[PDB]
């Protein structure tokens, strides 16, 4: 998943 | 020239505008000295609500200009002292002179009020109930940018890249709705630093949840975001490059819309920039990259950057190797078996193993993961063996039963697993 | 380009  | 704060007093008390014009600049000469400027001892002296109250002087512009470069140097300083210029009154006065006739006057104003919102969340929205965006966004209404003078647009944009800018929380949303349709105006002007500065803006406003990216994103953007990706000005890059990251933070959807712009061409240059941030940006943008659809890992295999992912995690700064192995294991998570075998073709192995030496928890762990999905794709095509030869002949058995030994246990948990599984 | 805040010299 994506990380921010 | 080289007064004294006592000598500014002086002046500033009399009750003669000419003196007091004199001592408010030499106290903007003492503030705009290149070593130490006494902000603490201008503060201390009780100067600033005279400053403030001769930023209402419309009648002795010059006394207006001065008091605002003052009040401005001083609210360059520590948020005390931002802060005792936003006490005195400050915020109100300046957005009166924005509407200034002079436009040295009005460029000052934009000056100070970039600080005072370049201070945090709380002031720039202070700023912004004062309503300094109107006046603010009515100075670049003209039809052609380029008659403005350049160190005036540059302010302007530097000022509003403040105004979109930190968090907890971000900007109101009306606000941003606001100044967007100048900040793409602006992203598409020729200055370098205007082009850096709406970079910067732009980055600001898509870092955090979906609705921020998708405000953005649907201004339409994209596309200049990623020919600004391209330009030889590091300055420039530096931002557009974490805009960009940001927004393939957010959907599949929104990360398409980077992928569709024709981002990918440009990372075989960011992947080898020699600017370590860039690379490590670069690398990280990556990642989210490969935790899109198993379509988006297909452009990034066909975009030729599967090399270079593994040229990064052969070689580059620790921190970059790290965006690289959190690449490596979202695209094995997400990837189709074909996919997979690629990476391995390309070379994954020897540097994945070479990266279980390090230090650094997390890294392993990310690592192990990664070499658990490739074993799960090598079962499905029955090379499992084949897989724990390569394994073997580069170092990476040694490593991974080594790990069973490990501090902590999801490692060690992890290493076990593997070996009972596969060796 | 993207100082905090800026001191005019």
């Amino acid at each position: 998943g994506k990380r921010k | 020239v080289n007064w004294s704060v006592e000598d500014i007093v002086k002046g500033i008390n009399s009750n003669n505008l000419e003196s007091q014009l004199q001592a408010t600049q030499a106290a903007r000469k003492l503030l705009s000295r290149e070593k130490q400027p006494p902000i603490d001892n201008i503060i201390r002296a009780g100067l600033i609500p005279k400053f403030v109250s001769f930023l209402g002087k419309t009648d002795c512009s010059p006394i207006q200009f001065e008091s605002a470069w003052a009040l401005t140097n001083i609210a360059s300083g520590t948020s005390e002292q931002t802060k005792a210029v936003v006490d005195g009154g400050a915020i109100p006065a300046f957005i009166s002179l924005l509407a200034s006739p002079h436009a040295h006057i009005s460029e000052q104003a934009v000056w100070a009020l970039g600080n005072i919102a370049g201070d945090g969340s709380a002031f720039r929205d202070l700023v912004i109930k004062h309503g300094a965006i109107d006046p603010l966004l009515a100075l670049l209404a003209v039809p052609d940018l380029s008659t403005l003078a350049c160190g005036y647009l540059r302010n302007l944009t530097w000022t509003l890249s403040n105004l979109c800018r930190n968090k907890n929380p971000a900007p109101p949303l009306d606000a941003v709705e606001q100044i967007l349709p100048t900040l793409v105006r602006l992203l598409h002007h020729n200055d370098p630093e205007v082009l850096a500065d709406s970079c910067w803006a732009i980055s600001y406003l898509t870092d955090g949840p979906n609705e921020r990216i998708e405000m953005v994103v649907k201004k339409g953007v994209v596309p200049q975001l990623v020919k600004l990706l391209g330009a030889t000005e590091l300055p420039i890059v530096t931002p557009a490059l974490r805009a960009i990251g940001n927004i393939v933070t957010g959907t599949d959807e929104q990360t398409q819309k980077v992928i569709d712009a024709g981002a990918l061409a440009v990372f075989p240059s960011l992947l080898t920039n020699p600017k370590t941030n860039i690379q490590k940006e670069a690398t990280w943008t990556m990642s989210n990259i490969t935790a899109g659809r198993q379509d988006q890992i297909q452009q990034v295999v066909n975009h030729g950057l599967v090399p270079f992912l593994v040229g990064v995690l052969s070689k580059a700064d620790f921190k970059t190797q790290k965006e690289a192995a959190w690449a490596i294991t979202n695209y094995t998570s997400g990837g189709t078996v074909e996919q997979i075998v690629y990476l391995v073709h390309c070379g994954i192995i020897e540097p994945l193993m070479n990266l279980l030496s390090a230090k650094d928890t997390k890294i392993i762990q990310v690592i192990l993961d990664a070499i658990s999905n490739i074993f799960q794709a090598a079962e499905k095509l029955g090379e499992t063996e084949k897989l724990s030869i390569m394994i073997e002949e580069c170092g990476g058995l040694d490593k991974i039963e080594a790990l069973q030994r490990h501090e902590n246990e999801s490692v060690y948990k992890a290493s076990l697993n593997l070996i009972e599984k596969y060796f």
